[PDB]
């Protein structure tokens, strides 16, 4: 059995909203209606128990009520630092056996914007050594966490070989990404050059390297 | 303050049984949630002080849990393991609690007064008028709900993957800036973690004594069943070549740990 909740919420900085989680009178119906914070990268963080009562640490902007078999997390004055995936728990006729809900992804719009870093590194000389070639091309500090990769060889694009992580958060609430595009070392050193191209709200940053760069 | 340590193996075969441990320190259940990637929580199971347990009825079959006093431990056992659990497994330690219908202190469950009487939220007769039905002297029952229970301390989680594929160590290559690469007088500089299998790498820099822009960046799952990374800090310049840059690529999957030397750029 799982609680009802909805797929994703959003707000921008400062605005106010509110996480659903729907059941039956025997769990949600009881009156101890949990919720739990994940944030990618830590472990889940208890944040209200017994319907309303905060755990200890959770400010009052993180409020929990609760009407009949609904129970409802408010989240007001968002911030950067509350993304996260939120859950409802609750117990199921019985205090021991435990129900989640469907979990709900909290985005905040409105952060600061922030263009892409990018850095491109050609293959080292001990993966050639071992007869394989991969080119990094690491993106950073980039605030929506929205970007497409494109790869060059020489002047034209590379479409085969090309491996691109989705966007995730950094230390400090902006995003980074990195693409691989794998060669042979014949091929490597039979161009004069491969680029990264970062597209970024519209502006582009192009990296380059070429094999007879050593140093 | 609870601390909890998952402990078991992060590679299972199908059909596998899946044996795990939680090492409970500091001073209610001990328990198991997990978590499959892009899915909801799920509650498994947990054993409480008196040795009950208690199992996701949908799962039950397939679970057992046991602990141990002496050695502060609880284990959980899944049977017949498929891709389906491939998921992070959470130990977890709960407040539960079952609330009969009390009367407040100080009050009596006293049915007569509303048999006879009718008054309305008056299960409950103050011991003050000793056995007598007055109505300055009614009360429900504590108001409470029948049925508490949340999690109170959550481990940090153990990532189980179910595959055909046998374990694979790291391979680590140096990412290091070249002398156009820089950032004037900061530099970017990284390791390239090339095809391991299962999930996780932890990657740190000079054992931790260097943080500053340390990011580790999410798995790409090569065509080869096995995955990369990347991990990349910021360094001064001037640094390059004085300072000794270490990236330690931990691979607990296969107990592996790989201490890379990143060197500067050199056309020997």
């Amino acid at each position: 059995y799982e609680l009802t909740q909805p797929s994703s919420v959003s707000g921008s900085l400062g605005q106010r909203v509110s996480v659903t989680c729907s059941g039956s009178s025997s769990n949600v119906g009881n009156g101890y209606v949990s919720w739990y914070q994940l944030i990618p990268g830590s472990a889940p963080r208890t944040i209200i128990y017994g319907d309303t009562s905060r755990a200890s640490g959770v400010p009052e902007r993180f409020s929990g009520s609760r009407s009949g078999n609904t129970a409802t997390l408010t989240i007001s004055s968002l911030q950067a630092e509350d993304e996260a995936d939120f859950f409802c728990a609750s117990p199921d006729d019985s205090s021991s056996n435990a129900v989640f809900g469907s979990g709900t992804t909290l985005t905040v719009l409105g952060q600061p914007k922030s263009p892409p870093s990018v850095t491109l590194f050609p293959p080292s000389s001990e993966e050639l050594q071992a007869n394989k070639a991969t080119l990094v091309c690491l993106i950073s500090d980039f605030y929506p966490g929205a970007v497409t990769v494109a790869w060059k060889a020489d002047s034209s694009p590379v479409k085969a070989g090309v491996e691109t992580t989705t966007p995730s958060k950094q230390s400090n609430n902006k995003y980074a990404a990195s693409s691989y595009l794998s060669l042979t070392p014949e091929q490597w050193k039979s161009h004069r050059s491969y680029s990264c191209q970062v597209t970024h709200e519209g502006s582009t940053v192009e990296k380059t390297v070429a094999p007879t760069e050593c140093s | 303050q609870v601390q909890l340590r998952e402990s078991g193996p992060s590679l299972m075969k199908p059909s596998q049984t899946l044996s795990l441990t939680c090492t409970v320190s500091g001073s209610k259940s001990v328990g198991w949630v997990r978590q499959a990637p892009g899915k909801a929580l799920q509650w498994l199971g947990s054993v409480d002080t008196s040795g009950n347990t208690d199992y996701n009825p949908g799962l039950k079959s397939r679970l057992s849990i046991t602990k141990d006093n002496s050695k502060s431990r609880i284990s959980l056992t899944v049977t017949g393991m498929t891709t389906e659990d491939s998921a992070t497994y959470y130990c977890i330690t709960a407040h539960q609690k079952t609330n009969k219908k009390e009367c407040p202190e100080d009050y009596t469950y006293n049915p007569r007064c509303p048999q006879q009487y009718g008054w309305s939220d008056c299960d409950c007769m103050g011991d003050r008028f000793g056995g007598y039905c007055r109505q300055d002297g009614c009360s429900n029952y504590i108001h409470r709900s029948t049925y508490e229970w949340y999690v109170s301390a959550w481990g940090q989680g153990l990532l189980v993957t179910v595959s055909s594929a046998s374990t694979k160590g790291p391979s680590v290559f140096p990412l290091a800036p070249s002398s156009k690469s820089t950032s004037g007088g900061t530099a970017a500089l990284g390791c390239l973690v090339k095809d391991y299998f299962p999930e996780p790498v932890t990657v740190s820099w000079n054992s931790g004594a260097l943080t500053s822009g340390v990011h580790t960046f999410p798995a790409v799952l090569q065509s080869s069943g096995l995955y990369s990374l990347s991990s990349v800090v910021t360094v001064p310049s001037s640094s390059l070549g004085t300072q000794t840059y270490i990236c330690n690529v931990n691979h607990k999957p296969s107990n592996t740990k790989v201490d890379k030397r990143v060197e500067p750029k050199s056309c020997d």
